[PDB]
């Protein structure tokens, strides 16, 4: 992540991120709504950061430092470039919505009143088809990636020194290779929980309540399609095992 | 320190997310209780042994039978949760959650945990349950369910007051080490 966004999302809530003199001007219902929107953006910023650790620290580091057999790095980090493009673009839209909502003279005080339309756009049309195809591929390759990692760590000395080196810093404590893979798989099922709680505090404007209800339905349809499109790949699986 | 992995399972609203948040946070969330939990790696010293215990939630995966099992690889200990204010969450333990965990995590210890123990003597809770011919889960009902499902043990806690929370994670660490 970049320092400007890390500082904008350092606080534990929207009510602690804005100035207290700004917080005081709003009704409790607005504060509750903004705290959940802030958590959606903060966790999306962290999710994009997990993808950058996968692409830039692990993937590129293995290609530039190690002599792994061709196709091994792709097996450890399936679809990471596609996932990075999807979520970095979505994060850019969320952060631009917050930025346009800032008060003049402030880099911290804002209220986002119109999130529903952005969520409908993300979870419909070509962007939803791309998310569906990419998570169906990623989640079907998840078990294979973990097994390949475990094999390389146990048998390859240079791979083990590389992993121990790049994951030594305290800021990587929760972000080893296997932890990144499961963080990505679990990201998509967080969205309905966050949207449902934003919707619970968005009844003041009927157009917004309707847009968030449509967005929640689209996210659930996407998750149902991804879940139906998963079949775990296994290295060395035989055709007989697959068709049976 | 040896690395161990913990996964919590149970119905939506069994309080699993709240339990992970309260254990992992340095100070109790007095301003905002998060909707979701990403992950956490706790430094725990139990009975003289130092462990890095990675914590994971299955919240959001309850309706997705092909995504949910991806949370289970290499799990060392399972916390199987139910809420004491929900006798229905306890009924889903033996024939839904238990056969799933036994299939994907064979030989992994399961600790059955009764969450929201503070609601056992809450008047509003007792009134709402009484309308459906029900009452809060009794301690013997939780122990008998844990005995029935072959759980390593039975424990209760309250994320709201923090009572019993540290003990659950220290015992989970001891179970993971066995
Ligand atoms: F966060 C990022 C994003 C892209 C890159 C990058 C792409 C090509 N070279 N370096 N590095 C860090
Ligand atoms: F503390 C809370 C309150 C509500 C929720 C919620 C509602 C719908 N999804 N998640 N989560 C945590
Ligand atoms: F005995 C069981 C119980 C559940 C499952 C299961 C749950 C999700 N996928 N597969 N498999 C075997």
């Amino acid at each position: 992540s970049m320092e400007m966004d890390e500082k904008d999302f350092a606080a534990d809530s929207w009510s602690l991120a804005v100035d207290s003199s700004f917080l005081q001007q709003h009704k409790k219902e607005v504060m509750k709504q903004q705290d959940v929107i802030y958590e959606l953006i903060q966790t999306e910023l962290h999710h994009v950061r997990t993808l950058k650790i996968m692409t830039r620290l692990f993937r590129t580091g293995m290609l530039e430092e190690l002599h792994l057999e061709p196709g091994v790095v792709q097996g450890l980090f399936p679809c990471v470039d596609e996932l990075s493009d999807i979520h970095t673009r979505f994060l850019s839209q969320l952060l631009e919505r917050r930025r346009q909502a800032l008060c003049p003279g402030s880099t911290r005080n804002f209220v986002i009143h119109r999130l529903g339309d952005l969520l409908i756009s993300q979870f419909s049309g070509p962007s939803a088809e791309q998310m569906c195809k990419t998570y169906s591929e990623f989640c079907s390759r998840h078990s294979k990636a973990l097994k390949l990692y475990k094999e390389l760590y146990a048998r390859d000395k240079r791979f083990q020194q590389f992993i121990r080196k790049v994951t030594r810093p305290a800021v990587l404590k929760r972000h080893g290779v296997q932890e990144c893979i499961l963080l990505v798989t679990q990201r998509i099922t967080k969205y309905p929980l966050l949207i449902s709680r934003i919707l619970q505090h968005s009844h003041g404007i009927e157009e917004e309540r309707q847009d968030l209800t449509t967005a929640l339905g689209l996210v659930k349809e996407l998750l149902s399609n991804v879940d139906e499109g998963i079949y775990q790949l296994e290295k060395g699986a035989r055709l007989q095992e697959i068709y049976n | 320190a040896i690395r161990k992995k913990l996964v919590i399972v149970g119905d939506g609203a069994c309080g699993k997310t709240c339990l992970l948040i309260v254990f992992s946070k340095d100070q109790f969330p007095e301003v905002y209780v998060p909707t979701v939990f990403e992950n956490y790696v706790a430094d725990i010293e139990v009975d003289g042994k130092q462990v890095e215990l990675a914590l994971w939630d299955t919240a959001g995966q309850e309706d997705y039978d092909r995504l949910r099992p991806l949370s289970y690889p290499d799990t060392d200990v399972i916390l199987m949760c139910f809420s004491i204010d929900s006798p229905d969450s306890l009924e889903n333990i033996p024939e839904k959650w238990t056969p799933e965990v036994k299939h994907f995590c064979p030989n992994v210890p399961i600790i059955l945990v009764g969450n929201k123990k503070d609601l056992r003597n809450d008047e509003h809770t007792r009134r709402e349950l009484a309308k459906m011919k029900q009452e809060p889960v009794k301690p013997e009902e939780g122990r008998d369910m844990a005995n029935r499902i072959g759980a390593f043990g039975y424990m209760e806690c309250s994320a709201k007051t923090k009572d019993g929370v540290r003990e659950v994670f220290e015992m989970a660490t001891r179970a993971a080490l066995q």
